[PDB]
């Protein structure tokens, strides 16, 4: 197996900025579904962001839309999720996953479709 | 006359009456009551108008619990005296007490024996929970009776994994956490599971073999039955289900290792501990099982009604579902049996009018299905030469209702569009959405993950009578039934499943009252059959197949990319497979372009293209078949050897890829993976060439 | 609903007394009757119980060979069979009935109570 | 145009020129010369007018003797020096000395090695011969080189039995009593076998697998070849043929036990003793073999010319024969290759006229056949999905001439009547019989045992390129060639078989001066293809099948009646088989009556009935296949596991019945016999139902 | 295996009479082709006579016709061949063969089709 | 056709003298050249024979390593290497040729005869 190396997040006051990272070793020359999932304290996961390396399209959640943007990294097997104007409901812990694709027809939004999973975390205070 | 005349002719009152009729007495397979029901169905189909109705009989192996010696479970002390006894028979449902044909709770094909020993809780008895049992929990399951909860896995895989671990006895019970809907009472005042309710099923790893004594050939009168030692799929361990009342009386006393996970728990007031034995003063007591069931060769009867085609009599469109049931079975399969009978009656009325289908239609009240697919597989084996060169599609029909939310449809990609196109014409039976199409409600409540406006259509998987027709002969299979809120409910299937409380009153009051959801499920299945039988050109779409194909490719690619480094060291490449899918896509696009404008007035060219479409599915099966599973031939949708419940496509590659990390020889395993990739790519390319231009 | 207790006796030891209790007037199909052994000056503890489904459990597991429990719906009665009577077994026994067939040892749950037969042991 | 316009178009001079052309240089498979010949064949078929000619390519395993190190046999003394040496190459034929592509004598797929040890004569190396050698002759065959004579058995079975006896090496020679007609000179004076003439063949027990590295799947570019250990049919013993001159120089020195019977003797001036070693003052010296061949993956090329049908393009009638040859191969296959080329030329001329067949015709210059069926099997494996639903018949073509007596035809029962009805129209080429039909002479010199006025048509058997098309996919096959007076000679096949002297001059002067026999063989094969591809109704007759079927029933019954008592103790009954054949008979009679008066103007019903006739043969194969031989699927004409040369029908029962006397437990053996009877009866009944009324 | 119990024949002068007797054990309730073949010193086996139990027919050779008539015995598994007007060139030996048949469509006249064979001897003195 | 020979000598013992014979004007494609060893007062016995297809056999098998036979068609010559001379080896070695490539050891069959180079041994 290979495990994603993710970082980013931290204790940041509300209304500031931040950035979340996740790296997929061995995915340097393959298109992949890179997406981020957030699970709330005592609640389940939710979709916040995702990218389609095959087609370059990007989609975000409705509340996340207009707030949160993905930053591509120079190494093709790594991408960033810059953070801004954190609202205290973004206190939960994010999660990054990669789904290797060749045709890359559609970006998946359910946690069942993705295969490789990481361990991300962050806390937001008012 | 047309589509609409058949659709409107369907009546909910007739389905109501038929469900009342078939559910007053038990109709267990291989019994005189089931024989009488088969004769009644045959006579009704004959007087409806059916062209020819036969009573195809087969002497197949079956299992029954002997009446003199009942089967039960007990707790035995050191001195040998029995302390607690399991219910010898679940409480009779109200309104059904004089009937004495109700068999006690039992699991079919369970070998005899009286095992004695300790008990170990193994959660849902999946491979993962056993994996926990030895790797981290450090518990030796071998030599101990095991207790398992239903759900997430077919019973066959449960008992298979129990045998692999080395269990001496297997006990099956339904946990209310997974079998008790919150906020709903139990029977007869609700549709939840009463503590006496016991679920029933067959422990058979047939792998599509059928009769465990005549694999590959029908069990005719002159047949040569193999010995019981050389039977296929027979478990070597006694298994008998119980309820959750008696299970709680047994689960509470057990003590040991605490559950490692929150999923290792349920609603029952139990510690849910995993450790063997019963802690405390009652350590000497242990579980003892009392199966005295017998396996005997009994003659089963399949009522096959053939309605001859008018233009292409050779082309058979098959619509059939089983009729056997452990008890009255008002929901499985009598709910679907009444639906099938109503479609048969409407078709007979249409024939009485004078209408004739463009393709021959084969209705089939099967038998012995609750004992494994037995009857359907045997009838398929008997007529394999006719079906595999003449069959078009098989529309399965069973358990039309499991909850009133939406319409769950599982079908092959070829008629994906049909499933959409039919659903738009119909009307929604659910709460709200009066006067809006069933398609709109289906999309709103069950949307496809890719397209918001498209509904979600799952794959066939395994189970039920479509197995032998789809996974072996390569004939298109479809299923449609009303379904619950799997998004917000946990209980897999309705709680009162395969129990005595599956009466007519249950389905009436605690399920579809007006039998309108039954009416719409019958509408859907009959409409699919009518479209398959009365379409000038076969209503299949290759393109969608191609489309969805790419998806699973990526899927089967992604799992392999869980080991990138290995994929580089052994030169494992899916580029052959990817090129095969791209080929398939382009060739299917060209074929559809030809189909859009090819002349239909010429019967010869029309027959040519209909044969192309029909054999496109048949281009996917390989005569060699999947490894160690000759009767599973599909390379795209056949169930995998591991995680059969999940149903991941490209089964050969997935089984090759499954648990690939823990292999003694990585080179040999990855070479097998490359072989599976080569086989899959060759099969996809062969199907594409089958769809390519001829001469 | 009437639950009569029968099987009085004064066996000093090693008895074979045959206690019986029947549901006369019981209108529910499902029944879950057990026995309570009220000792002199002690709360009545449940002894053994059997449901309408032949599912039965004895609660005095320390008296596993002491007590056996059976039933028959031909004459609509349940039976307690005791061998090797002990002097401390002197107590007053009631048969308790309840519609729900879940076997239980709760006194307050078991609403129906019979008159009770007193077994005196010397 | 019509029949006669095709038959008269064939020119004997054109066949003469093509045979001359194809035999000036060697065309061994997987070589530059063979590739050039394939390109030329493609080009010629292209401007003849063929609809589309493709060049299929497959990287298949092949074997060649290395050029630097020659292969031979030496008689090594005790000291180690070499005394006698086997001819490193056959003497070149007159007129072909300048050619340098003459591959020395060798047996294909012979593994490398330098075995040394004594020599044991093993007669024809038959199973009965070994049965003699250890049962009564009492010789330790293990660990000793054996010398075998050609004839009566395929080479593969010979080397298989040699391996089973523990032989260290097999030497193949052709005894003149088996390959020398009395009163005929040797080449170049006559057509007998010169002392240097060596027959060359492949030691492969493929059992229809084809490529020993891709069983069941084509050896495409993206294929996954198995390891050399897991190859199928590869012998584990070095074998290489010799002539009879050096054999006599080798056989004379051997001494020991006298030959047990007269048949263990030959025309060579040898004692023909069976004893090991060289008895005499020269007992120390022994045989040593010198094979240094190589097995490498080489690209083989099959030239497939498809001429598209006009009415039913899907239906393919395949006419193909191999083109590879060990040496110039004047009489095989280049005689058959020239015949095929002439049929292609005539068909292309007819296409230029404007005529179009009612079924697509698939001509195919195959490849690598002398190295096992390789090419044909791989091309069938690649296109199995298309052929199994679209193939009609496969007319084989190879070695058109072996003598001048009559026309030997081996064909399936379905075309039996056609084989008769075609020969009545043709003209006899033999001595005498001027102006009389070829049929009349064929009956006069080869009369059927049953009817005096009927000719004898032997069964299809095995070998050649019809094996995979008939014994696996179940497609009707036929083959025709001019044959000798087999009743009044011993030599099986012509003495100059698979030898260097198979030049064009041999075929011209010693076999066919005017090349008229080639003309008639071409007429027969082209006429069969034309009638298959230009008939409104498929020229098959089920009735004859039924008829002949009964015969083999009695046959397979009669051999079983060699043990009457056993069939009484184990209740072995052929009544299921007899009832099945009786069904087949009655249902085939009803089918023939139906098709005698069914409406032919309607296209869809005519297509239905032609599908019935075509799939009748396909109703005989079983997807499970014969035991241990998955690619042999026929149950009536598939080769047996023992005595494959003899060709006894119902192979499963025959192998079950073969050597039934010597079994450890008769119970299990007779149970297997009953199982085979049940399988055969079920298959016959299934074919009968396939012929039964539809819906 | 079961071996036919053949008998009959002997050293009889020319112009006399004789009889051959061959029995097939275990063939009491099955039709068969029971045939009589002859081989001569220095020659091959030649067909003399044959019977068809299934159709109950009989066949003889051209020269053997009129000379030689098959006979039968009450037990269905035993059939005879009475001999008369013996001529000196019939000094050769005979063999009896049986081929079990159910349909018995045609009588085989070649030694290849038959399965069970016997051993017979006779001398026809001048 | 001249089958000319060479290699005369008088080596006392253990010599390496090697006999060469060529066919000039040979009219047949196939040949079977062998040697004959005429001893003083004895009939010429065949020594070793090699055919046109490298098929060869020495007939003095007792003299296995004593004599070796070979040939090359580049200069159309045949080659008899002799080692380990013995006094009895003194003999007149003739060559013999014939079209048929069967390796025969009979004098009368072989009718093409060379000069017969003599090898003396002391
Ligand atoms: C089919 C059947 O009932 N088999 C046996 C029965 O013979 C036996 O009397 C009984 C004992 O309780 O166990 C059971
Ligand atoms: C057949 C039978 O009576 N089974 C049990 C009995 O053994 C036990 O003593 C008691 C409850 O555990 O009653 C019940
Ligand atoms: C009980 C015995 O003899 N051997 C067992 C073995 O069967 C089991 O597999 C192992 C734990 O996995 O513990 C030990
Ligand atoms: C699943 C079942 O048994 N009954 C359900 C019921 O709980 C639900 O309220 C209703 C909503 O339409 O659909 C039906
Ligand atoms: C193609 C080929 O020659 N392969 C081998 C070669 O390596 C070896 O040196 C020689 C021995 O004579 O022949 C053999
Ligand atoms: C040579 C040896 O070690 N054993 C052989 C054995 O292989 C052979 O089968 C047997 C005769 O059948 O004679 C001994
Ligand atoms: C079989 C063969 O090679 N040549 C034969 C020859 O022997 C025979 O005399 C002649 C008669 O037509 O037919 C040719
Ligand atoms: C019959 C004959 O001469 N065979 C020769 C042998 O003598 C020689 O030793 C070998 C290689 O040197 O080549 C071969
Ligand atoms: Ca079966
Ligand atoms: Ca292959
Ligand atoms: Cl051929
Ligand atoms: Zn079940
Ligand atoms: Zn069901
Ligand atoms: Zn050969
Ligand atoms: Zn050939």
């Amino acid at each position: 197996q290979v495990q994603l190396q993710e970082s980013g997040g931290g204790s940041v006051q509300a209304g500031g900025s931040l950035r979340l990272s996740c790296t997929a070793p061995g995915y340097t020359d393959s298109n992949y579904y890179m997406s981020w999932f957030r699970q709330a304290p005592g609640k389940e996961r939710e979709w916040v962001a995702g990218v389609n390396t095959g087609r370059g399209s990007t989609s975000y959640a409705d509340s996340v839309k207009g707030r949160f943007t993905i930053s591509q990294d120079n190494a093709k097997n790594t991408m960033f999720l810059q953070m801004n104007s954190l609202k205290p409901e973004d206190t939960a812990q994010y999660y990054c996953a990669v789904a290797a694709c060749h045709f890359c027809d559609s970006l998946p939004k359910t946690q069942d479709e993705y295969i490789l999973w990481g361990q991300g975390t962050q806390v937001t205070v008012s | 006359h047309n589509m609409k005349a058949f659709l409107d002719e369907l009546k909910a009152e007739n389905i109501k009456k038929f469900l009342y009729n078939f559910t007053q007495i038990p109709h267990l397979a291989g019994t005189e009551q089931n024989f009488q029901l088969a004769k009644q169905i045959q006579s009704q189909w004959k007087e409806f108008g059916l062209d020819s109705v036969e009573l195809a009989h087969y002497d197949v192996l079956l299992s029954y619990p002997n009446k003199t010696h009942p089967n039960y479970i007990s707790i035995i002390n050191e001195d040998g005296n029995e302390i607690f006894n399991t219910s010898l028979f679940e409480p009779p449902p109200p309104g059904y007490e004089n009937v004495s044909d109700i068999v006690p709770p039992f699991s079919a094909f369970s070998p005899q024996g009286m095992p004695e020993g300790d008990l170990v809780y193994v959660n849902y008895a999946r491979t993962e929970d056993f994996f926990k049992l030895e790797r981290d929990m450090k518990i030796n399951c071998s030599g101990k009776i095991v207790i398992a909860r239903y759900g997430k896995v077919f019973r066959g895989n449960k008992v298979k994994n129990a045998q692999l671990a080395g269990a001496k006895g297997v006990i099956l019970y339904s946990d209310p956490a997974d079998y008790f809907a919150p906020g709903v009472k139990s029977y007869p005042d609700g549709w939840n599971l009463p503590g006496g309710g016991v679920q029933r099923g067959n422990i058979l790893n047939l792998n599509g073999a059928g009769d465990p004594l005549t694999p590959g050939y029908p069990a005719n009168e002159y047949a040569y039955r193999r010995g019981i030692a050389e039977a296929v799929g027979l478990p070597s361990i006694p298994v008998h289900p119980i309820g959750y009342y008696d299970a709680q009386k047994l689960l509470e006393k057990m003590g040991g290792s605490a559950p490692p996970d929150s999923s290792w728990r349920g609603s029952l007031k139990v510690p849910y501990n995993v450790g063997p034995g019963f802690t405390g003063n009652f350590s000497t007591q242990k579980v003892k099982m009392h199966i005295h069931s017998t396996n005997e060769v009994t003659r089963i009867y399949n009522v096959i009604g053939t309605l001859r085609g008018a233009v292409e009599p050779d082309r058979y469109v098959i619509l059939g579902g089983h009729r056997d049931s452990w008890v009255f079975g008002g929901i499985d399969p009598q709910s679907g049996a009444a639906v099938v009978h109503e479609i048969v009656r409407s078709f007979g009325t249409l024939k009485k009018e004078g209408w004739r289908p463009r393709r021959t239609i084969l209705f089939a009240s099967w038998d012995a299905e609750e004992f494994g697919l037995l009857g359907s597989t045997e009838w398929a084996e008997e007529n394999s030469r006719l079906l595999q060169e003449r069959g078009v599609a098989y529309i399965n029909a069973d358990s039309s209702i499991e909850g009133n939310y939406t319409l769950r449809v599982d079908c092959t990609p070829l008629m994906y569009s049909l499933v959409h196109n039919l659903t738009k014409e119909l009307k929604s039976p659910d709460e709200g959405f009066e006067g809006k199409s069933l398609y709109e409600s289906w999309t709103k409540k069950s949307p496809s993950p890719e397209f918001s406006g498209m509904p979600r259509i799952s794959k066939l998987g395994s189970g039920n009578d479509f197995e032998v027709f789809f996974q072996r002969l390569g004939i298109a299979s479809g299923r449609a039934r009303y379904t619950k809120n799997w998004e917000t409910n946990k209980f897999s299937g309705y709680p009162l499943y395969h129990s005595v409380y599956e009466t007519y009153e249950l389905v009436e009051k605690f399920y579809d009252p007006m039998f309108k959801y039954h009416l719409t499920v019958a509408q859907v299945r009959g409409g699919m059959v009518f479209e398959l039988a009365n379409s000038i050109v076969l209503p299949f779409d290759c393109r969608d197949y191609a489309v969805v194909l790419r998806k699973y490719a990526d899927k089967i690619y992604s799992i392999s990319m869980k080991h990138p480094q290995e994929m580089k060291t052994y030169s494992v490449s899916f580029d052959s497979l990817f090129s095969a899918v791209k080929n398939f896509t382009e060739i299917a696009s060209k074929f559809s372009e030809r189909l859009q404008d090819f002349d239909k007035s010429n019967p010869i060219v029309l027959r040519m293209m209909n044969d192309q479409l029909m054999f496109l599915e048949r281009a996917f099966i390989d005569p060699l078949g999947l490894p160690d599973r000759p009767f599973y031939r599909h390379v795209i949708y056949a169930p995998s050897s591991h995680n059969k419940y999940a149903g991941e496509s490209f089964p050969g590659i997935y089984d090759a890829l499954f648990d690939i990390e823990s292999k003694v020889d990585p080179s040999k395993a990855w070479g097998e993976v490359k072989r599976q990739i080569y086989v899959a790519a060759f099969t996809v390319q062969a199907a594409a060439e089958t769809l390519s231009e001829v001469a | 609903v009437q639950l009569q207790e029968s099987g009085g006796g004064s066996v000093q030891a090693g008895g074979s007394l045959r206690l019986s209790c029947a549901r006369s007037g019981w209108p529910y199909s499902t029944y879950s009757m057990n026995w309570f052994r009220q000792a002199p000056g002690k709360e009545r503890e449940a002894v053994a119980g059997i449901s309408s489904t032949m599912s039965g459990i004895i609660f005095a597991e320390s008296k596993a060979g002491q007590f056996t429990i059976s039933q028959d719906n031909a004459k609509n009665t349940v039976y307690l069979q005791m061998n090797n009577l002990k002097p401390e077994d002197t107590a007053i026994y009631y048969c308790a009935a309840r519609r729900d067939y879940s076997l239980s040892s709760s006194s307050d749950d078991f609403d129906y109570w019979g008159q009770g037969t007193q077994v005196t042991v010397s």
